[PDB]
């Protein structure tokens, strides 16, 4: 088990993991607010 | 093709034509005064560059002086 | 190099032309006629050559199957030979 | 169908195939042939009762071949008589 | 002693060992996998005695109702009972599905007990089974556990009349298998039941044959 | 001889190694020093036998990767039923073919993407498909989502299987050498088991499914009323209904009265007229013959049983007095080196994917697929794309072979080694052709433009001009068309209606194949295609023989396969490597098939494909203008470029505009690979090293250091881009055109 | 099995090249023995007179039949002209490789041994004196054979399949 958690630390899958959670955040802002051009506040 | 293809692809292929040009009746009774060899790297570079910078100007004047000349306007 | 690299038997050209002769002459108006007749109907011959014929014509099919028949048969024949006598089986 | 044209030619061709096999006029898995078709013999390490070599291996062999030149000769008669 | 050539490792001493294996798939130069030479015996006594079952029980229904021991209601051929439904169809006290899952239960206790025993030859009899587990340490060869359960009445005691009885199980073994693929291609073909088969080759031998059933 | 040997628990399963990145590599295997170290892990992943030197462990890893493939493949293939049983018009595309446009890709609504979801009918909304899965489906007999559902999970149950059998014979039971030795053994169950017994079900499936489900289609009957498949195996009487010799079972065909079959196994040439596809019985008879010659040739090598011959020998008998020893010495290389049987393959893989897209466009196997015509000419470009990669790799590969598996001491006075003695006289007579082609078929180009341009179109090289007419291919026309009356007087009518002889097909308003005449432009176009792919042998064949060594470096073979070069000595001596040569050759494979598909693209839409009326007039979609705007560079660039470019460019706003960005972005990587190919590694190791010392000055520095891309890296990078660039601006715009034309 | 017709060139296996059929047959050889440019013992003004005239000869026919004025009435007139001007260009590219190529004192290049090993006189036309008389001669058959070309296709009218 400790060599999956030291495989799972590597570079790419870190990448993904990482940039997978950074999309979907962004839709789902997108998706409850959408068209955003100008910054209320 | 000068920017992109290096020298030592030309040097081998001149190679075979010259062995072919030694070993043709009718034909070695003509030898040349020069050996030939493909182009250096510097040169190549610099034939690929004129070419490009030719070909650039002469699209680019054709165009602005047909798509000016047709309407005056 | 050989002066007779290509082995002269001067043979073959008979028994290949009787052993593609043979063959072709077989099925009813197939085979050589079709060559020997077209070979008699050049055409307005009395002079020369009559244009030659069109691209609609069975006689560039009779011709090129002929020929190539001929041309396999005298191939194999050469082989038969000179290839018998150097071994091979 | 028994006398029939097809059966007799079948049984025939098939019959013809395994007597050329089992007698050295065909090639078979003990009588391997060389480059000029000359039959020498081959020693396979199958063991059967005919004294004469002939296996089971031979017999599957020629039996599907005399099937197959069988069925060709009925289509052939058949298209053209 | 019959069959096909001495394969210098089929020396004799299974039972039923004839020599036979054109393919040579016994040899153990290369034997990993499920082509292993101690799992091709075993195997092949598992799958016969499940064709003897198989043969037993799907020519049994039809000739017991042809007698009347059972209602004709039952006396349906073996394909008409709820393997094929599409082709003939039961209705029993469960849905097929209810009945396949209680028996892939059953059976999955049974078999990965079995495949334990074979897997490892001295368990199955260590760990607390419901009180049977006393009964249920195979001794020796995986394929004759033997026992007071598994063999209850005491044949075979001396070795001979054991080895007489080991090759008559694989020939009746080896039998069923061969009658059982006779089942599937004569159902396919002909659309009843092996006994009705049967009666038909014995009423009129040369016309209820193989060759007459070409077309179905 | 032939038998299973295997070895039991050879490799342990564990984790430990997938912790470490380069473990397969002793050099790797280390760490990284540089930004070099990725590059390389990645690039030598897959490369098993510059690992190892034993045969043993590099056939055992490429049986698990192929296991692994096909695994992959199998996700894909349950990907594309399961879409298509869910997120697809396909029942209502089922009643309505001609009308309602196929689609099996729907798009979440996130952030304007709505607009891509088109009007395709059947009250469905999504991307139209060009994959031509509705068609295959059709032919099939599928009706329902829930035999496309069923299909899926059973794609997905084979993925799973295939991925344990990888695990299984890698990691628990792996073949030893002499079993992967086999070929004779190999042939024998490929050819006869993987082809015949896949052809003759195949075949079975057809004739018991197939033929009863499309006749009742054609005829008129609803899909909704159709019985299920079953129905037709369990009740006979339905099919002997429509196809009525079925009411005699099998006894004709073991009694030889083949004849009285021919109701469902036809020899029928064309098209059928309802849905402009193939007839169904042909394709019956034939996957049924392709099966018995299968099972026939499959049992000939030489195994356990005696009889069969053996290739050693086959090889080692032909040879003659021209090539001394002949084939000797090539089972050995055969049979020792997985590179010059990937090669071959490669070769006879690329070849046949080239076949198959002419084979298809000229006689529509499926139905509703002829006028469907973005559906061929999509399937046309990808699989001549295919088969250009292909054949690409082949000459890759048999390079790496010569490089690496080469014996010197095996090769005496063979055909190999002869081939290698006489290599000078091969390149330049080969050099002379390509420059003859290349003067006489564009140079007669360039001389059509200066006539035109001139104002003296009477010197052209025109049909009414001068004229150069194809006699060879227009007899060849002619003849293929005449043979149903004279040389196959069985078949009814020709093998495809694009043979001078026939008549038109059309399906739904639209022709779906029509005869293709053959003229002055065809003769110069066929003759460029001749001087590309010459051209494209020339470079390869140049790369694969010289690879060893030559007169500028003679021992070309001990700096590997892969470098840079060997200095700037000699004058220069940049890409003179087997690589490079490949390097080229994918430059000239894709000028030779862009040129390809331009072709058969204009030459469709100008001359077959088009709408037709009342009292049979047709109407082309570009009118015929392919014979005489063809013959001109400039007649390209207006007509058909600058032409048919306006639907592409004009899609925004519409449901096509990603066709529109697609052709800009790949615009763009086309124009980005430039500053891969143009440029050089020195410049950017120093601007490299100013950036270094600007993040040092912060005391940001990685501990791995930077480093400029390798020269072959470089090389490597700009050829990708390049090619996905151009490919991808032509698949956007033959898309949008086609859908919107089409 | 083991006659083999391929043969290194002269026996020497580290030459560079082949002896073939192509290469060497008693036909071929002798048909490139017996044409004018491998006569070393003729004289080079009466070979160049021969080159000239074949050359001069084949040289018509494309002119005229392909060419801007070919459907005109001087369609003969304008292409013996441009076969013409052709000669005299090549005459005068024969003339200056003749000059860059070989000087007043220099023996001769061509080789003075046969395949047989026999040692012969060296050919006179690779000098200066004999390059100019061979284009000398090359000039003037030529033209000559552009004139009887154009006197038989159009002063005379002799009909030919094309013409
Ligand atoms: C320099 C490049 C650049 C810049 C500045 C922008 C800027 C913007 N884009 Mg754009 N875009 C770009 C490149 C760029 N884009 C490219 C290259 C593409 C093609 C892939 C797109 C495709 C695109 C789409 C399809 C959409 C935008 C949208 C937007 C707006 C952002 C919506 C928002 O506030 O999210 C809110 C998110 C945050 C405030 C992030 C909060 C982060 C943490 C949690 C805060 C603490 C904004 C005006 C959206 C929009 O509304 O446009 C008007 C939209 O729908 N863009
Ligand atoms: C020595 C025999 C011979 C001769 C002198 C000619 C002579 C001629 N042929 Mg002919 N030809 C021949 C054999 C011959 N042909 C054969 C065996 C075939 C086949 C052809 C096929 C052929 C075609 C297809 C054409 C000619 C044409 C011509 C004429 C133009 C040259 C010329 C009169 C051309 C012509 O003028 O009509 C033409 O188009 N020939
Ligand atoms: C098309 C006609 C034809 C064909 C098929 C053959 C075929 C054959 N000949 Mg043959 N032969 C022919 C014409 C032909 N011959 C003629 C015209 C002559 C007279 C010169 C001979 C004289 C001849 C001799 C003297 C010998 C053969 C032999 C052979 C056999 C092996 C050698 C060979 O050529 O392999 C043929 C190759 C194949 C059949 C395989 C090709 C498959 C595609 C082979 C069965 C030898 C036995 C032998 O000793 N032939
Ligand atoms: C007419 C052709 C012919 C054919 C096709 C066969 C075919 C066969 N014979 Mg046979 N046989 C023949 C003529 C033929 N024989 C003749 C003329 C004789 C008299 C000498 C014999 C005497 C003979 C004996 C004594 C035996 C065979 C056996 C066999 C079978 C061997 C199977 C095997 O591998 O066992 C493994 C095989 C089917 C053997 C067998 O098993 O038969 C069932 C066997 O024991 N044959
Ligand atoms: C009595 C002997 C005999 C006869 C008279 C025929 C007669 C025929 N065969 Mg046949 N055949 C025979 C034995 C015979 N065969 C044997 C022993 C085999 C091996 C199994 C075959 C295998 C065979 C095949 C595989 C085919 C024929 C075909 C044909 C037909 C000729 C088509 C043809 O040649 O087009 C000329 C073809 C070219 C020029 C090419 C014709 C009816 C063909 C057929 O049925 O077509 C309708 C066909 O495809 N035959
Ligand atoms: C092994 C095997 C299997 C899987 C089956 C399975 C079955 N048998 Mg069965 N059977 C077997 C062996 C087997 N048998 C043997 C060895 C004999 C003797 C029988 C005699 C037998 C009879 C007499 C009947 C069944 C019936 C049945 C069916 C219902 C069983 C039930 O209700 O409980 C079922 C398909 C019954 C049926 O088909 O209804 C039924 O009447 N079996
Ligand atoms: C089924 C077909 C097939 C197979 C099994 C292989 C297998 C291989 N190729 Mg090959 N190749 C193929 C088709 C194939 N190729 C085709 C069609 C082409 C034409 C483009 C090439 C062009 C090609 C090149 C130029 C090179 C290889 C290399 C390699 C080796 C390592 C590849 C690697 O490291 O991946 C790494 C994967 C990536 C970096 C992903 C990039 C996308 C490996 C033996 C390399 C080699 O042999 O080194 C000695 C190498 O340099 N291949
Ligand atoms: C579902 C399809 C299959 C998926 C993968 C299944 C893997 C099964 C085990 C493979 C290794 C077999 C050999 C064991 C032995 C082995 O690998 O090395 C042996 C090694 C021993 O370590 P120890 O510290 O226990 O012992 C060291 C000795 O020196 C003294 O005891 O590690 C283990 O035992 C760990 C075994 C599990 C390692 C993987 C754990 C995580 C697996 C699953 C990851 C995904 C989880 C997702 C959850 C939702
Ligand atoms: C045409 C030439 C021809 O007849 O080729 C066929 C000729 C056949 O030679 P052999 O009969 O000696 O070949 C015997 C075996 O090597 C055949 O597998 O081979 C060559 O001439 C070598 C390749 C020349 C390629 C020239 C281009
Ligand atoms: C298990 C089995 C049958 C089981 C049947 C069962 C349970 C039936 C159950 C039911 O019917 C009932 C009772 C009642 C029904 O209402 C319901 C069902 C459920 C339907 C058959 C095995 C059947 C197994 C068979 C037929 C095996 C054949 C093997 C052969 C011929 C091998 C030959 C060779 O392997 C050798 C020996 C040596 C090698 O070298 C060469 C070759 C040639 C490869
Ligand atoms: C024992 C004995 C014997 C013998 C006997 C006998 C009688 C035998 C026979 C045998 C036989 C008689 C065999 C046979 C076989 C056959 C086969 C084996 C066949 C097969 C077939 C096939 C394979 C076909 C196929 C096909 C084709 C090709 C065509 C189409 C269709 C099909 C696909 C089906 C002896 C004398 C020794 C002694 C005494 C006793």
């Amino acid at each position: 088990m400790q060599d999956v958690k030291t495989y799972l630390s590597t570079a790419p899958v870190l990448a993904t993991l990482w940039f997978g959670f950074l999309a979907g955040l962004l839709i789902e802002i997108n998706r409850f607010f959408p068209d955003a051009l100008v910054l209320p506040l | 093709m000068f920017l992109i293809s290096w020298r030592g692809y030309w040097q081998e292929l001149i190679e075979t034509l010259a062995w072919a040009h030694e070993r043709t009746p009718l034909a070695n009774l003509v030898r040349w005064k020069d050996k030939p060899v493909a182009l250096s790297i510097v040169q190549a570079r610099l034939v690929g560059l004129a070419h490009f910078s030719v070909g650039y100007i002469f699209t680019y004047a054709a165009f602005l002086i047909a798509s000016t000349s047709g309407k005056f306007g | 190099f050989n002066r007779d690299w290509l082995r002269k038997d001067l043979s073959v050209i008979g028994f290949g032309l009787i052993g593609w002769l043979a063959p072709s002459s077989l099925p009813v108006i197939n085979g050589n006629s079709l060559t020997g007749l077209f070979l008699g109907s050049i055409g307005p011959e009395l002079a020369h050559f009559p244009t030659g014929p069109a691209l609609t014509s069975p006689f560039w099919l009779w011709m090129v199957t002929w020929h190539v028949g001929l041309f396999i048969v005298l191939t194999l024949g050469q082989i038969g030979f000179k290839g018998r006598q150097d071994g091979y089986w | 169908y028994i006398g029939s044209s097809t059966n007799l030619i079948m049984v025939a061709s098939t019959t013809l195939m395994l007597f050329a096999g089992r007698f050295g006029l065909a090639p078979s898995a003990n009588r391997k042939s060389t480059a000029g078709l000359k039959l020498v013999d081959r020693d396979s390490g199958l063991q059967t009762g005919d004294p004469a070599g002939f296996t089971a291996t031979d017999t599957l062999a020629c039996g599907a071949l005399g099937h197959v030149i069988g069925v060709g000769i009925v289509l052939g008669l058949k298209a053209t008589a | 002693f019959a069959s096909k050539q001495s394969l210098s490792y089929l020396d004799g001493t299974l039972p039923g060992d004839y020599g036979f294996d054109p393919l040579g798939l016994m040899d153990p130069e290369g034997a990993g996998g499920f082509i292993d030479p101690q799992w091709l015996p075993y195997a092949e006594i598992i799958n016969g005695r499940f064709a003897m079952l198989g043969a037993a029980g799907a020519i049994a229904p039809e000739v017991l109702g042809r007698i009347g021991l059972i209602p004709q209601e039952t006396a349906i051929p073996w394909f008409q009972s709820g393997v094929i439904p599409p082709v003939g169809n039961y209705s029993y006290w469960a849905d097929p599905y209810t009945l396949f899952v209680l028996e892939m239960a059953l059976m999955g206790f049974a078999e990965h007990r079995r495949a334990q025993d074979y897997y490892k030859p001295g368990s199955m009899g260590k760990q607390y089974f419901l009180g049977l587990e006393k009964f249920l340490g195979g001794s020796g060869n995986p394929a004759y556990p033997g026992g007071p359960i598994f063999n209850f009445l005491g044949f075979g005691k001396n070795e001979k009349e054991l080895q007489e009885l080991k090759v008559k199980e694989v020939k009746n073994g080896r039998l069923a298998m061969m009658a059982v693929l006779g089942y599937f291609t004569q159902a396919i073909f002909t659309g009843v039941g092996p006994f009705q088969n049967l009666l038909d080759h014995l009423a009129d031998p040369v016309h209820n044959n193989v060759l007459t059933n070409l077309k179905i | 001889e032939v038998k299973i040997m295997v070895e039991k628990d050879p490799v342990k399963t564990s984790f430990e190694k997938w912790a470490k990145p380069g473990h397969f590599s002793r050099t790797l295997a280390k760490g990284p020093n540089t930004t070099t170290w990725i590059w390389n892990l990645h690039a030598d992943a897959h490369d098993f036998d510059s690992h190892t030197n034993d045969l043993e462990e590099i056939s055992r890893k490429v049986f698990s990767a192929h296991f692994g493939q096909l695994a992959v493949i199998f996700i894909w293939l349950s990907g594309m039923y399961f879409h298509g049983a869910r997120f697809s018009n396909y029942e209502a595309w089922l009643s309505d073919p001609t009308h309602i446009k196929p689609s099996a890709q729907v798009v979440w609504p996130i952030v304007g993407q709505k607009i891509l979801n088109g009007d395709v009918g059947g009250g469905f909304q999504g991307i139209q498909i060009t994959s031509g899965f509705f068609q295959l489906w059709r032919a099939s007999g599928i009706t329902s989502e829930l035999q496309l559902y069923t299909t899926a999970i059973g794609g997905l149950i084979f993925a799973a299987l295939m991925l344990f059998a990888g695990w299984f014979h890698y990691h628990k039971a792996a073949p030893k050498l002499a079993w992967f030795q086999n070929v004779e053994s190999m042939l024998n169950h490929h050819l006869a088991g993987l082809l015949g017994l896949g052809s003759l079900a195949w075949a079975g499936h057809q004739v018991h499914v197939s033929l009863p489900i499309n006749r009742l289609l054609d005829a008129g009957v609803d899909p909704k009323e159709i019985p299920l498949p079953h129905e037709f195996i369990l009740n006979r009487d339905l099919l002997a209904q429509l196809y009525p010799s079925f009411s005699k079972g099998l006894t004709p065909f073991f009694t030889l009265n083949w004849s009285e079959y021919s109701d469902f196994l036809t020899f029928r040439g064309g098209l059928n007229p309802v849905t402009g596809g193939l007839w169904l019985t042909d394709t019956a008879h034939h996957h049924l013959a392709i099966a018995v010659l299968f099972l026939v040739a499959g049992h000939m090598y030489r195994t356990n049983f005696g009889i069969g011959h053996s290739m050693k020998e086959i090889l080692e008998a032909h040879k003659g007095p021209f090539t001394g020893e002949g084939h000797k010495g090539l089972y050995e290389i055969l049979t020792t080196s997985w590179h010059a049987q990937l090669a071959i393959n490669l070769a006879m893989l690329g070849s046949l994917t080239i076949i198959v897209a002419h084979h298809m466009y000229a006689m529509p196997p499926y139905p509703y697929l002829a006028t469907d015509y973005a559906t061929q000419l999509s399937l046309f470009t990808h699989h001549m794309w295919i088969g250009g990669f292909l054949v690409v790799g082949a000459a890759a590969h048999a390079a790496i072979f010569m490089v690496r598996d080469y014996d010197p001491t095996t090769q005496y006075n063979n055909l190999l080694d002869r081939v290698l003695r006489h290599r000078d006289a091969i390149i330049s007579h080969l050099n002379w052709v390509c420059i003859f082609l290349g003067f006489h078929s564009f140079g007669l180009y360039i001389h059509n433009d200066t006539m035109s341009a001139l104002g003296r179109p009477q010197d052209m090289f025109s049909d009414t001009a001068i004229q150069l007419q194809p006699v060879f291919a227009q007899w060849i026309q002619n003849t293929h068309a005449l043979a149903p009356s004279l040389t196959a007087p069985n078949a009814t009518a020709s093998t495809s209606l694009t043979w001078g002889g026939g008549d038109l097909v059309a399906v739904g308003g639209k022709v779906a194949l029509l005869p293709i005449p053959l003229g002055t432009a065809d003769f110069l176009v066929h003759h460029i295609h001749a001087f590309t792919i010459h051209v494209t042998v020339l470079i390869l064949l140049k790369g694969v023989l010289f690879a060893r060594s030559s007169r500028l470096i003679p021992d070309k073979a001990n700096l590997g396969f892969r470098f840079p070069c060997d200095g700037p000595g000699r004058g220069g001596t940049c890409q003179v490597s087997a690589w490079d040569h490949v390097f080229l050759g994918l430059f000239w494979m894709y000028n030779a098939i862009s040129v390809v598909i331009f072709h058969f693209s204009w030459k469709m839409q100008s001359d077959v494909w088009g709408s037709i009326s009342d009292q049979g007039v047709v109407t082309h979609i570009t009118g015929g203008n392919f014979a005489q705007s063809s013959i001109t560079i400039n007649g390209w660039l207006r007509d058909f470029l600058w032409a048919q470019a306006s639907q592409v460019i004009q899609s925004y706003g519409s449901s096509l505009s990603a066709y529109g960005l697609l052709f800009l972005g790949a615009h763009f990587v086309w124009a980005f690979s430039l500053m891969f190919l143009f440029s050089g590694r020195g410049y950017w190791q120093e601007l490299i090293e100013s950036i270094v010392w600007a993040h040092n000055k912060l005391k940001v520095a990685p501990a791995i250091q930077p480093r400029a891309l390798s020269i072959v890296q470089g090389r490597a990078v700009g050829v990708a881009h390049y090619l996905l660039g151009g490919i991808a601006t032509t698949w956007a715009f033959f898309l949008a055109r086609i859908i919107s034309v089409g | 099995e083991k006659y083999q017709v391929i043969e290194p060139l002269n026996g020497d296996p580290f030459i560079g090249g082949f002896e073939t059929p192509v290469t060497s047959s008693p036909l071929i050889a002798w048909y490139l023995s017996n044409l004018p440019a491998y006569r070393t013992a003729v004289a080079p003004l009466l070979r160049g007179v021969e080159i000239g005239l074949a050359h001069g000869y084949l040289l018509v026919g494309p002119f005229v039949l392909t060419g801007p004025l070919r459907n005109s009435a001087v369609r003969g007139e304008a292409g013996s002209l441009a076969a013409a001007g052709l000669v005299t260009i090549l005459t005068m590219c024969l003339t200056i490789y003749g000059i860059a190529s070989f000087k007043e004192g220099e023996p001769s290049k061509a080789p003075s041994l046969t395949l047989t090993g026999r040692q012969k006189d060296a050919d006179k036309l690779q000098t200066a004196e004999g390059w100019a008389s061979f284009t000398g001669g090359w000039f003037f058959g030529g033209l000559s054979g552009v004139a009887w070309a154009y006197i038989l296709l159009y002063v005379l009218n002799l009909p030919y399949p094309v013409k």
